[PDB]
RNA sequence: GGUUGCGGCCAUAUCUACCAGAAAGCACCGUUUCCCGUCCGAUCAACUGUAGUUAAGCUGGUAAGAGCCUGACCGAGUAGUGUAGUGGGUGACCAUACGCGAAACUCAGGUGCUGCAAUCU
RNA sequence: GAGAACAGAAAUCUCCAGUAGAACAAAAGGGUAAAAGCCCCCUUGAUUUUGAUUUUCAGUGUGAAUACAAACCAUGAAAGU
RNA sequence: AAGCUCGUAUCAGUUUUAUGAGGUAAAGCGAAUGAUUAGAGGUUCCGGGGUCUUGACCUAUUCUCAAACUUUAAAUAUGUAAGAAGUCCUUGUUACUUAAUUGAACGUGGACAUUUGAAUGAAGAGCUUUUAGUGGGCCAUUUUUGGUAAGC
C-alpha cells in the first residue's frame, strides 16, 4: 500500500488504493476460489490457472482435473 | 471386413527432371516414348531462379503416367535395380511410395518411379456429379500399404 | 478445424454441397422476362443413372418445382423394348414417349404429330397457321458434358420428333464432321435402331465367342438376334404413338403396410433425460476408480 | 482534392452481409412486379449492373415500366424547397416487395366483413382504428402475494 | 415542440385548452414539457372556466 | 416411413470421431467394335445389367463434442443516448428530472423443415 | 503437411488439408469459387439509327453510367449473354 | 406588389400504428485483420551455442488497444402506407404476350357513402406573372477538425 502511495506523485489527477476481495489476480471472490480448489476444479499452468467446465467432452475433462 | 477393400495399384509416373531445355530435353523425353509406350509431356518451370539455370516458362522438365497391367510390369522391371530393398521412408503418409534410379539402361539418365495406392470405389473423389470423400475406414495408410509390399514380391524394409 | 474457422464458414447451398445442381445455369435457365409475368418456362430434364433413364417437364414456382408430365425407362417393356434400357435408342424411344405424353395431356394431339418418316433428318417442328403454336420445352441437362454422340442429344431427338418444339443445333448429333458443317443421316439413322449394337454383335460374335454370350446373356435367353432388335424398335415407336397414357404399377401393399415395415429398420433419437442418464453412468464408471 | 464520385462512401453500405455472400437464391428472380406496385430500394454489392445511386439506398416508390430483366420505379426527391420526380430503372436484384401496404390490404378486406356481417342487424360497425386507450379500474388481490418490502442497499466497491 | 405547441392552439403565454388522453396525445405532451404545466382538472375547475 | 429425379428456405442443414442400414433405389463395379476425349478409357464418351460388393459414396443414430440456431426480469434497466435547470465542481468531469435503451457474459433448450412427380414389405 | 536419383530452405512429380489467408493492367474500397480467378476453342456488340433515364445540377452544359425500342451480327446443344 | 381559379375540398418543420433503410455512440479481441504483456505444456534428418540452453513456430491460457479494424449494435434523425384516382362480381378492345381467351394494359355494367377507414390542428386551398435588396457576417448551448493555447 505504501508502495503504490508512493507511486501517485508520479501522475497527474487523482488516484485511490483499493483493497480487493479477489483472490489475487482472477476474477473469483476469495471464498468462492476456496470452494473450487477444494474440489478439484483448479489446475496451476503457469503462474496463472485453468478451471473445470460442465461443458465439452468427458475424455479431456478426465485426463485433466483427475481428482475430481 | 475385407470383402472388395484389396489395395491396388492406381497409378504410376515416369518422371524425368532436367535443367535444361532443347536438344538434352528432348533426348530425355525420348526415352518414355519406348520405355512406357506413350508419348510423355512436358512441365515447363514455374519462375525463374538464376541460381539453378531455369527461367519461368523454359520447359524444363518431362514426365509420363502409365496405369492397368502395362505398368506393374515396368515396376517389377524398376524393383530389380532396387534388389527388393526400401527403407521405412519412402512411404508416404496417404498409403503411396517411391524411389529413384540413376540410369535406364540397366532397366533394358537417372528416372524417378511414383506409385498411388488405392481402393475400388475412388472414382467417388474423382466424378464430376456427387463429388464425395472416402472413408476414415477405406482410406490409405502407411502400415497398410507397406505390409502390402511385403507379402507380394517378398520384399523386406529396411532399419527403423 | 479451429473453432475461429467453423464460426466464420459460410456453408453452400443443400444442392450445392450435394453436388446435383448448377445455379449459374439453373438461373438462367428458369428466369422468365418480367414484362411476360407468370408465363412459365418449361424445362425438359434428362438424366441418365445407372440402368435407368428419367425425363421430365417441369416448371418453377416460389414453393418449388412442379412437374408436367414424366417418363421413365423402366416403362419400355410395355412397348416392347425390354434390353439395352439405357443406349442410345432407348433414350430416343423415352424422349418420344415424353413429347407423346405431354401433347395428349395439353389436348394438342391431334396437332403436331412429329415425324414418321425418321430418316436421321435435322428438322424442327413447325408451328401451323390459323392455329396455336408448338408447346416449347428446354433441354436441362444439368451436370452431363456436351459431347457429340452424347445420349441426352439422343433424348432430345426423341421429343423433337414426337412433336414437341425443342431449338436444338445438329452439331452433337452423331454423324456430324468437324472438318465438313453438315450432318450425315445415314449414319444418325443406324443410331436410332440400335444400328451400333446391331453391329457389335455380329462382329463380337464372329471373334470372340465366350465374350458374346456373357455380354449378350439376355439376348440369347430370349431368342433375339443381331437383326430383329431394329424391327421390336420400329414397333415400339408405333405402340408409343398409340397408348402414350401413363398408367401406374398396381401396389401390391399400401403406404400404411410399407410405413410399418420401414419403420423397424430406422433408429430413433434419445430424451434428454436418457442422455444426462448415459453420462451419469460414465462418470460413475471412468471416474469412480473403477 | 475532394472526391465525389459516383460510387463515394459507399464502403459499407453495399457491403454483402455476413456469411451471405455469393449467388442470389432462385425466389428474387421468380417474384412478378407489375406497374402500379410498391417497392423498397437496396442495391446488392454482387450484381454491378443496373445498381441504383447511393441517395435512393433505403428509398420506397412505385413501379411505373416494366421491362425483360428490371422495372422502373418513382422516387420523390427532395432538392431545395420542393420536391422533384426521379424516375429509375433497376434490376429485380436490387429491389422486394414492400410490406408497408401488403398490411394494410387485410384491413380493407375485413372492413367489408364486418360490415357486411353487421349490415343485416347491427348500426355502427366503427370501422376504424383507435389509439391505445388509458386502462381501465382493477382490483388486485394480495392472497399468496403480501407486497415484499425493499430499501435502498449501501455502497460496496467490489472490485 | 414549437409545432406541437401550435398543434395544441397554445400559442401565447398562459393560454389553456383540453386534452384527450391517448397515445398518441401523451407522446406530444412529453416534448413540450419544459414548455408547459398540466394536470387532471376536476368538476369543479371546469365549470369556472 | 424408406428411396430416386427436380427443387424452396440456405449450418437446427456444417465440421470431427465412431456405429448401424430389411426391401427397392442409388452407387461402386465389368468391357473397348461403334460416336467421342485424354501423356493415362483416371476424368469424359459409348456398350452390357451380364461377372461381383454393401467396403466406400449415400441415409440414420451416438458425443457433460466444436460450430450454429432459439429463448431467458442471466448480466442490465448497466454502457450509451434525446430533452431540461442562474444544478455540483478551479478544472477534468459528475449527479439529478422527463424519456429511449445495448453488446459481451451466464444459463436453458434445439441439431433441418418442406413442395412436385415416380417407386418400394 | 507427408513423400520421389542427382535435388540443397526455393527446380520437377504424387497425395492430403485448405471460405479464398490467391488472382482479377493501375490508387484504395467494394465484388467474385462447377467464377468475375487459371487454361483451351470460337469471335469483333469496342457495330448502325435516334430518343428516355441516373450522378455532379441551375435539375444548364461536359464527362461517365443505367434500362429499353428498331436493325445487323458473335457465341452456345440451349435457355441466354 | 398585382392578382387569378375555387370555398374546406386538401394540407402539416407534430404524434400514433404497420412496414423499410443506416454502421455512429457503446461494445469485442480464450471472433477475422492489425498492434500488444507474461508464463505453461508440446515439436526438428529444417536456427545456433553446447551434449543441452536460448530463439522459431504448434496447442491451451493471460494483461492491454484501433479516425482510415470488426461478428454484434443503440439513442436522436430518415423513406413509404393508413381508401372513391378505393375494394369486389360479370365481361369488351389490341398489331403486345401466351402451347392455349393465357396474361398485360385500358374500358362497359352492377354492388358498397362520408366512425369513408388512426390522433391533433388548419386568420381557407390551389395557381401565375413581375420585380427590390442581399450574395464581407458574427455569437451561444451541444457534436466536432487543426493547434500548447488564443477574445485563434
Ligand atoms: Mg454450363
Ligand atoms: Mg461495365
Ligand atoms: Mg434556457
Ligand atoms: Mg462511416
Ligand atoms: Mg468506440
Ligand atoms: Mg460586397
Amino acid at each position: 500500500v505504501e508502495g503504490l502511495r508512493r507511486a501517485r506523485y508520479k501522475f497527474p489527477g487523482q488516484q485511490k488504493i483499493i483493497l480487493s476481495k479477489k483472490w489475487g489476480f482472477t476474477n473469483l471472490d476469495r471464498p468462492e476460489y476456496l470452494k473450487k480448489r477444494e474440489a478439484g476444479e483448479v489446475k496451476d499452468d503457469g503462474a496463472f490457472v485453468k478451471f473445470l467446465s460442465k461443458k465439452g467432452s468427458l475424455e479431456n475433462n478426465i485426463r485433466e482435473f483427475p481428482e475430481y | 471386413q475385407n470383402p472388395m477393400r484389396d489395395l491396388k495399384i492406381e497409378k504410376l509416373v515416369l518422371n524425368i527432371s532436367v535443367g535444361e531445355s532443347g536438344d538434352r530435353l528432348t533426348r530425355a523425353s525420348k526415352v518414355l516414348e519406348q520405355l512406357s509406350g506413350q508419348t510423355p509431356v512436358q512441365s515447363k518451370a514455374r519462375y525463374t531462379v538464376r541460381t539453378f539455370g531455369i527461367r519461368r516458362n523454359e520447359k524444363i522438365a518431362v514426365h509420363v503416367t502409365v496405369r492397368g497391367p502395362k505398368a506393374e510390369e515396368i515396376l517389377e522391371r524398376g524393383l530389380k535395380v532396387k534388389e527388393y530393398q526400401l527403407r521405412d521412408r519412402n512411404f508416404s503418409a496417404t498409403g503411396n511410395f517411391g524411389f529413384g534410379i540413376d540410369e535406364h539402361i540397366d532397366l533394358g539418365f537417372g528416372m524417378d518411379f511414383y506409385v498411388v495406392m488405392n481402393r475400388p470405389g475412388a472414382r467417388v473423389t474423382r466424378r464430376k456429379r456427387c463429388k464425395g470423400t472416402v472413408g476414415n475406414s477405406h482410406k490409405t495408410t502407411k502400415e497398410d500399404t507397406v505390409s502390402w509390399f511385403k507379402q507380394k514380391y517378398d520384399a523386406d524394409v529396411l532399419d527403423k | 478445424k479451429s473453432s475461429a474457422y467453423s464460426s466464420r464458414f459460410q456453408t453452400p447451398f443443400r444442392r450445392r454441397r450435394e453436388g446435383k445442381t448448377d445455379y449459374y445455369q439453373r438461373k438462367r435457365l428458369v428466369t422468365q422476362h418480367k414484362a411476360k409475368y407468370n408465363t412459365p418456362k418449361y424445362r425438359l430434364v434428362v438424366r441418365f443413372t445407372n440402368k435407368d433413364i428419367i425425363c421430365q417437364i417441369i416448371s418453377s414456382t416460389i414453393t418449388g418445382d412442379v412437374v408436367l408430365a414424366a417418363a421413365y425407362s423402366h416403362e419400355l417393356p410395355r412397348y416392347g423394348i425390354t434390353h439395352g434400357l439405357t443406349n442410345w435408342a432407348a433414350a430416343y424411344a423415352t424422349g418420344l414417349l415424353i413429347a407423346r405424353r405431354t401433347l395428349q395431356k395439353l389436348g394438342l394431339d391431334e396437332t403436331y404429330k412429329g415425324v414418321e418418316e425418321v430418316e436421321g433428318e435435322y428438322e424442327l417442328t413447325e408451328a401451323v397457321e390459323d392455329g396455336p403454336r408448338p408447346f416449347k420445352v428446354f433441354l436441362d441437362i444439368g451436370l452431363q458434358r456436351t459431347t457429340t454422340g452424347a445420349r441426352v442429344f439422343g433424348a432430345l431427338k426423341g421429343a423433337s420428333d414426337g412433336g414437341l418444339y425443342v431449338p436444338h443445333s445438329e452439331n452433337r448429333f452423331p454423324g456430324w464432321d468437324f472438318e465438313t458443317e453438315e450432318i450425315d443421316p445415314e449414319l444418325l439413322r443406324s443410331y436410332i435402331f440400335g444400328g451400333h449394337v446391331s453391329q457389335y454383335m455380329e462382329e463380337l460374335a464372329d471373334d470372340d465367342e465366350e465374350r458374346f454370350s456373357e455380354l449378350f446373356k439376355g439376348y440369347l435367353a430370349d431368342d433375339i438376334d443381331a437383326d430383329s432388335l431394329e424391327d421390336i424398335y420400329t414397333s415400339a415407336h408405333e405402340a408409343i404413338r398409340a397408348d402414350p397414357a401413363f398408367k401406374p404399377t398396381e401396389k401390391k401393399f399400401t403406404k400404411e403396410q410399407y410405413a410399418a415395415e420401414s419403420k423397424k429398420y430406422r433408429q430413433t433419437k434419445l430424451s434428454k433425460e436418457e442422455r444426462a442418464a448415459r453420462v451419469a453412468a460414465k462418470i460413475a464408471a471412468l471416474a469412480g476408480q473403477q | 482534392g475532394k472526391s465525389h464520385g459516383y460510387r463515394s462512401r459507399t464502403r459499407y453500405m453495399f457491403q454483402r452481409d455476413f456469411r451471405k455472400h455469393g449467388a442470389v437464391h432462385l425466389s428474387t428472380y421468380l417474384k412478378v412486379y407489375k406497374v402500379g406496385d410498391i417497392v423498397d430500394i437496396k442495391a446488392n454489392g454482387s450484381i454491378q449492373k443496373g445498381m441504383p445511386h447511393k441517395f435512393y439506398q433505403g428509398k420506397t416508390g412505385v413501379v411505373y415500366n416494366v421491362t425483360k430483366s428490371s422495372v422502373g420505379v418513382i422516387i420523390n426527391k427532395m432538392v431545395g424547397n420542393r420536391y422533384l420526380e426521379k424516375r429509375l430503372n433497376l434490376r429485380v436484384e436490387h429491389i422486394k416487395h414492400s410490406k408497408c401496404r401488403q398490411e394494410f390490404l387485410e384491413r380493407v378486406k375485413a372492413n367489408a366483413a364486418k360490415r357486411a356481417e353487421a349490415k343485416a342487424q347491427g348500426v355502427a360497425v366503427q370501422l376504424k382504428r383507435q389509439p391505445a386507450q388509458p386502462r381501465e379500474s382493477r382490483i388486485v388481490s394480495t392472497e399468496g402475494n403480501v407486497p415484499q418490502t425493499l430499501a435502498p442497499v449501501p455502497y460496496e466497491t467490489f472490485i | 415542440p414549437r409545432k406541437v405547441l401550435q398543434l395544441l392552439r397554445l400559442t401565447r403565454i398562459n393560454s389553456g385548452t383540453f386534452v384527450k388522453v391517448t397515445k398518441a396525445t401523451l407522446e406530444l405532451l412529453k416534448l413540450i414539457e419544459p414548455y408547459v404545466a398540466y394536470g387532471y382538472p376536476s368538476y369543479s375547475t371546469i365549470r369556472q372556466l
